[PDB]
């Protein structure tokens, strides 16, 4: 069923999963026309196919060129969602497809259950968590390659760099998520935090700073601070 | 007109006659029901004083032979009958007759409700669904399963409908995932109709016994199955003009027959709202939305 706070131990046992967010696909500028009318302009999104264990993204980028003369963009941004996860899955050897496939929004269910019936034994399964995953538009790395993409694209990064060389995958998950929490409720503060020691540089093939381990307890309580300080300015507490 | 004559009645029972219903006291001298109209098919169901659980009875067709009902004291149950003997059937008949030991089939002359509720229904299909071929009517009672439902356990005793099932490679075509799962007429129209029912008729029978199933019988499958065929029209962008005109009756009169205290168990609020505001016939079930409207507004 719902993968919640009560069976989290789970994302981070051997059984392959993946989580899918589907928030950054179908993504838009609203603007004024000439006459005073609104329109929007479609921008490049993304899926965020990420395995929680491993710390692989498989970011399948999503061309504007994908809405071009389709209607009901938001419902469409679903089913492509649940194509081009299918297309990744039956493109994986047996043994690297994954066991289950938990989506972030419950509306990603019906169509990925459709598009994987080929997979009766994948289980797709909603999340009652919260996760910060739209927030993935606020790595730098990530945003430059979605916004340069003249075609669709898939990019496979590791969103935990070389961390899992001294940290276990649910170490690295909780460090995951308060790092984009903190870009998810105030980007500038966030950003600020991670790039203000210019001496602490970001490896060619990593999305954050190469943090000393000392230097990540640091940072991890000075995201944590910027997460409170902004919910007693959200709700006057 | 045909009559079914009862060996007697042993025990206090509820006695249906299609849409009717008689009480029957412990031995009351009861021989059964006369004037059944011929041309349609028929159900007689029993429901016992002492045991309001297991509602049961038989689909027949008086065309098809000489039927008649006799209490078994070892099953427990009133049970249909051959008598293949014409002359021994015919003469337990007349003398019942004269001694007016018979209810009428109480049909009203200008109404219409019980062919507008089997226009489709036939006793060759209703044998295919419920398999027992040594006999040519058909028990069904409240606790039978359906086949789909056996899926998800004596297939002997099952309700064979027609498996639907809108998350089925058989309702999606490889390539048209979104556009066959939001518009079903592929499903319906290749599959189903031309595939499997071969005509809308016998789509229609199919949908007509699994309602009066679930009505007389409290049978959960039927229910189950009766909603999922109305659904995939509902469904279904691209339907015959004929098939849409033919299921606003078909409903109408439905939901006109059923019980108003029983409209909480045995219609679905979700597939209702959807098939009559929602769905792509919304605008198609005139007859069936005012009656629902009038009659269910809290359901919706």
């Amino acid at each position: 069923g719902a993968m919640n706070s009560s069976n989290y131990a789970e994302l981070f046992n051997n059984d392959i999963k993946l989580f899918v967010d589907d928030t950054n696909v179908y993504r838009v500028t609203v603007h004024k026309t000439f006459e005073g009318n609104v329109a929007t302009k479609a921008i490049n999104g993304c899926i965020f196919t990420l395995n929680p264990k491993t710390g692989h993204l498989f970011l399948k980028i999503i061309h504007t060129s994908v809405w071009a003369g389709q209607k009901r963009l938001s419902q469409l941004a679903k089913w492509k969602t649940a194509e081009e996860v299918s297309a990744l899955v039956r493109s994986l050897p047996k043994e690297e497809q994954p066991k289950q496939i938990i989506v972030t929004r419950k509306a990603m269910l019906d169509p990925l259950e459709v598009h994987m019936l080929d997979f009766p034994n994948i289980a797709i399964r909603p999340t009652e968590l919260r996760l910060p995953f739209s927030a993935a538009m606020s790595i730098d790395k990530l945003s430059d390659v979605v916004m340069k993409a003249t075609e669709p694209q898939m990019v496979l990064f590791n969103i935990y760099d070389d961390w899992l060389d001294r940290i276990s995958s649910y170490t690295a998950f909780s460090r995951l998520t308060l790092l984009l929490r903190a870009l998810k409720t105030n980007e500038e503060s966030a950003k600020m935090i991670l790039l203000s020691d210019p001496t602490i540089t970001i490896k060619s093939y990593h999305l954050w700073p190469s943090f000393t381990d000392e230097q990540w307890i640091t940072i991890e309580s000075q995201m944590r601070d910027l997460i409170l300080t902004e919910y007693g300015r959200k709700y006057n507490v | 007109m045909n009559t079914v004559p009862f060996t007697s009645a042993p025990i206090e029972v509820t006695i249906g006659i299609d849409q009717y219903s008689f009480n029957v006291k412990e031995n009351q001298p009861f021989h059964g029901i006369k004037d059944i109209p011929i041309g349609h098919v028929h159900v007689i169901h029993f429901q016992h004083a002492d045991n309001s659980s297991m509602r049961y009875g038989y689909w027949f067709d008086c065309r098809m032979g000489n039927f008649y009902i006799q209490y078994d004291p070892k099953d427990g149950l009133y049970k249909m009958m051959e008598e293949r003997d014409g002359a021994k059937f015919e003469n337990i008949v007349h003398n019942f007759k004269e001694r007016q030991m018979m209810v009428s089939y109480p049909k009203i002359d200008e109404d219409d409700t019980w062919y507008n509720l089997t226009e489709f229904v036939q006793m060759d299909k209703i044998r295919k669904i419920v398999r027992k071929d040594e006999n040519q009517f058909s028990y069904v009672d409240s606790s039978m399963t359906t086949v789909q439902e056996n899926e998800l356990s004596d297939p002997a005793h099952s309700l064979n409908y027609t498996v639907i099932n809108f998350k089925s490679r058989e309702a999606i075509r490889p390539g048209h995932e979104m556009e066959d799962f939001l518009d079903k007429s592929y499903y319906l129209n290749t599959v189903m109709l031309q595939g499997i029912f071969k005509n809308s008729s016998n789509y229609f029978g199919e949908l007509q016994f699994a309602f009066l199933n679930a009505m007389f019988f409290g049978n959960y499958g039927s229910s189950l199955q009766w909603h999922a065929m109305i659904e995939l029209i509902c469904s279904s962008a691209t339907v015959p003009k004929h098939m849409l005109d033919k299921l606003d009756e078909i409903l109408y009169y439905q939901i006109k027959t059923l019980p108003e205290q029983y409209s909480d168990i045995l219609l679905n609020e979700r597939v209702w709202n959807i098939c009559l505001y929602s769905s792509f016939q919304k605008n198609s079930l005139h007859n069936t939305e005012k009656i629902m409207e009038n009659k269910y507004p809290e359901l919706l």
